[PDB]
């Protein structure tokens, strides 16, 4: 199956730079124009750029032209987006997308038959903060609710799994709150029917915070 | 958003919903149109390419058409699973770039009213050892997606240190959460704290005790 | 700047390649020679494969190809360019004497016919496009070009764009394609071999260039209306060819290497192409360079008059594409 995996997202200050990567597999990578598409949180899709090779036509949206470089490494199934003089309004989830087959080096229709999961780029003056992770235990035969509080982090995102992925049923990780302080907080809760062990695997890559916390009554 | 779609479209189950996408001579008027479907939290997926063509795996009740500077997506036999955003897209000769429509949010009517489920958590002792305290009120599985939260110390309301999310569409009811920030002194200087969740005039109250 | 007159020194320009462009080249040559007797023009019909190869190797001055050079071609051969001379097209011919209608066919049906899954001409997938037409049970006999061919390039680019998950994945497009070996399938040499091979046995289907359409119809072959991805079905002609080309007049790149197959124009014929002179920007001497500039400029001007192009059912370059060609011709030096 075709797979595209973006990476390199995180936090940058206004005026800084960041380079994004996209690892491709499941098809002849050089036989497709590759695109980047971005999406501000809660907003619509905005196309960014497309490329076949350094020797053919390369396209940029007016919003990014002169500040962005799209490129690729066909030998390693890699697409790149290097961004310079970033602005607050460049904050978005950046998607790597496969485009039309390589018929010529001039056409660039939005024939986007495969997309990655996207990587979030936040452009902000505020500093990185790692969250504190707190267990949410039940204090008192039926089902109980078990959780983890991911408290005071910035920026997004945060991933939470349970028992390193083995406990998937009944897992509800909630959209984060944005407090007045400008920090985020989020909770993941699991519903369970003293002998078993429950651990929430919390990851906050911008602060390199990776925490495994058990939840015990 | 250079192409123009209605921001919101709705249909009853079983009907055909049509989403228009209006462009200009430079983009739709001269180029193939492409349609995408996006669910909350997921990447867009290709629905229709080259005006009318349907990828394998996309069901035949999804259809496309084009007329001059306008294109249309038709969703026949509307289903609850079709609740999503739909974007049109095309190359633009003047810009030499791709243009998108703003997306049409598609709601499938008929969702029954659902009172919210509420779970309240006391502050963890671990957070208490850090001289902090936070109450976590988790609100889920309610519809329609409008809710107001109120906090109470014993019987009288707390207003300071309240942080509450916008309701958000789950994979298809709504979820919200509220967080009450206390000092560890305030937390046990009271007998109880309550999270009241009012939904369409009806209030669901959970309560937690330091005792 | 373009050279308007050829060198007064005697100069021979040698051409080889595209059999689609060959008949028109045999009108361009003598007329330009009748106006400039010191200029000799020779032409061969050997297919776009040979036209590209021999131009790259430097055996001829003009390689005629219906296919633009790939970027690998331009990388491997310094100074080699494709210069658009005119607009041609390609029809699908078939041998069905009992049917008078112009049968409608599209890429998905033609791909299945060439893949061997549509076996008879009354297959429901064909009848679906031609309701009420007296389709016979005659077997489908798919013909393709044996030699490296720009017509094969156009046709398989049509099959790929109309069937991207099938033919587009395999066997794709190119001047040389791994056509499936389904029963009846045969490779024919040149456009003339397709005309005669299609007329040889009832049920044959063949992709034939429009400079051979007169000969094909005089052999009693049918001529199909081809479908574009907008859903319409078109015969190849002035209107539908101009409508498709107009869809790619604007977005034509400076180096003119562009596919115009299955264009966005709803009334556009889906198999049209630029006719290319594959030439190098360095000739052997200054006189050849000037005479080659003069001949090429003459062909996109006086050679694009209808009195020439109507004889092979070609269409002229729009004025924007004319200036683009002049730019590449102006770089032809020594």
């Amino acid at each position: 199956e075709v797979q595209l995996v973006e990476s390199g997202g995180g936090l940058v200050k206004p005026g800084g730079s960041l380079r994004l990567s996209c690892a491709a597999s499941g098809f002849t990578f050089s036989s497709h124009r590759m695109h980047w598409v971005r999406q501000a949180p809660g907003k619509g899709l905005e196309w960014v750029s497309s490329i076949i090779s350094s020797r053919t036509y390369i396209y940029y949206a007016d919003s990014v032209k002169g500040r962005f470089t799209i490129s690729r490494d066909n030998s390693g199934n890699s697409l790149f987006l290097q961004m310079n003089s970033l602005r607050v309004e460049d904050t978005a989830v950046y998607y790597c997308a496969r485009g039309d087959y390589y018929y010529d080096g001039v056409a660039s229709d939005p024939h986007f038959d495969n997309w990655g999961q996207g990587t979030l780029v936040t452009v902000s003056s505020a500093s990185t903060k790692g969250p504190s992770v707190f267990p949410l235990a039940p204090s008192s035969g039926g089902t109980a609710a078990l959780g983890c509080l991911v408290k005071d982090y910035f920026p997004e995102p945060v991933t939470v799994s349970w028992n390193s992925g083995a406990l998937t049923s009944g897992v509800h990780t909630f959209p984060a709150v944005l407090q007045s302080s400008g920090l985020y907080s989020l909770s993941s809760v699991v519903t369970v029917p003293g002998t078993q062990t429950y651990i929430c695997n919390v990851n906050h890559k911008p602060s390199n915070t990776k925490v495994d916390k058990r939840v015990e009554p | 958003s250079v192409l123009t779609q209605t921001p919101s479209a709705s249909g009853t189950p079983g009907q055909r919903v049509t989403i228009s996408c209006s462009g200009s001579r430079s983009n739709i008027g001269s180029n193939y149109v492409y349609w995408f479907q996006q669910f909350p939290g997921a990447a867009p997926q290709l629905l229709i390419y080259r005006n009318i063509q349907r990828p394998s795996g996309v069901p035949a009740r999804f259809s496309g058409s084009k007329s001059d500077t306008s294109a249309s997506l038709a969703i026949s036999g509307l289903r609850s699973e079709d609740e999503a955003h739909y974007y049109c897209a095309a190359w633009d000769d003047s810009l030499s770039g791709v243009v998108f429509g703003g997306g049409t949010k598609v709601t499938v009517l008929g969702q029954p009213k659902a009172a919210p489920s509420v779970t309240l958590f006391p502050p963890s002792s671990e957070e208490l050892q850090a001289n902090k305290a936070t109450l976590v009120c988790l609100i889920s599985d309610f519809y329609p997606g409008a809710v107001t939260v109120a906090w109470k110390a014993d019987s009288s309301p707390v207003k300071a240190g309240v942080e509450t999310t916008t309701p958000s569409k789950q994979s298809n009811k709504y979820a919200a959460s509220s967080y009450l920030s206390l000092t560890p002194e305030q937390w046990k200087s009271h007998r109880s704290y309550s999270c009241q969740v009012t939904h369409e005039g009806s209030t669901v109250e959970k309560t937690v005790a330091p005792t | 700047t373009v050279a308007t007159t050829p060198a007064s020194s005697p100069v021979t320009l040698a051409e080889t390649g595209s059999t689609l462009l060959y008949p028109l080249f045999n009108l361009w040559g003598p007329a330009f020679h009748e106006r400039y007797p010191n200029v000799t023009i020779t032409a061969q019909g050997t297919g776009s494969g040979a036209g590209i190869a021999q131009a790259a190797a430097g055996t001829v001055n003009i390689g005629a190809s219906d296919a633009y050079l790939s970027e690998g071609d331009m990388a491997a051969h310094k100074g080699l360019m494709n210069i658009a001379l005119a607009i041609s097209a390609q029809q699908v011919n078939y041998n069905l004497p009992g049917v008078s209608e112009h049968l409608k066919l599209n890429g998905k049906v033609l791909a299945a016919m060439y893949q061997g899954t549509i076996k008879t001409w009354d297959d429901p997938q064909i009848a679906a496009l031609n309701p009420g037409v007296n389709l016979p049970g005659t077997a489908v006999v798919p013909l393709h070009r044996s030699d490296g061919s720009g017509d094969t390039f156009l046709f398989t680019q049509y099959l790929s764009k109309q069937d991207p998950e099938g033919w587009g994945k395999s066997p794709g497009f190119g001047t040389t394609v791994d056509f499936p070996a389904v029963p009846g399938a045969l490779g024919e040499n040149g456009n003339g071999g397709m005309v005669t091979g299609c007329a040889e046995t009832p049920g044959c289907v063949a992709y034939i260039g429009i400079s051979f359409l007169d000969q094909a119809s005089q052999r009693g072959l049918g001529e199909a209306q081809l479908g574009n991805s907008s859903g319409n079905f078109l015969l190849p002609d002035a209107q539908s060819i101009q409508a498709a080309a107009a869809g790619f007049a604007s977005k034509t790149p400076a180096n003119q290497a562009i596919s115009m197959i299955d264009g966005p124009a709803p009334d556009g014929y889906p198999i049209i192409n630029y006719e290319y002179a594959i030439v190098n920007n360095r000739q052997k001497d200054a006189a050849t360079a000037q005479t080659l500039q003069a001949f090429l400029h003459w062909a996109i001007t006086d050679g694009n008059k209808a009195s020439f192009l109507d004889q092979v059912h070609f269409q002229p370059l729009p004025p924007a594409v004319v200036k683009l060609s002049d730019a590449l011709i102006a770089t032809i030096s020594s």
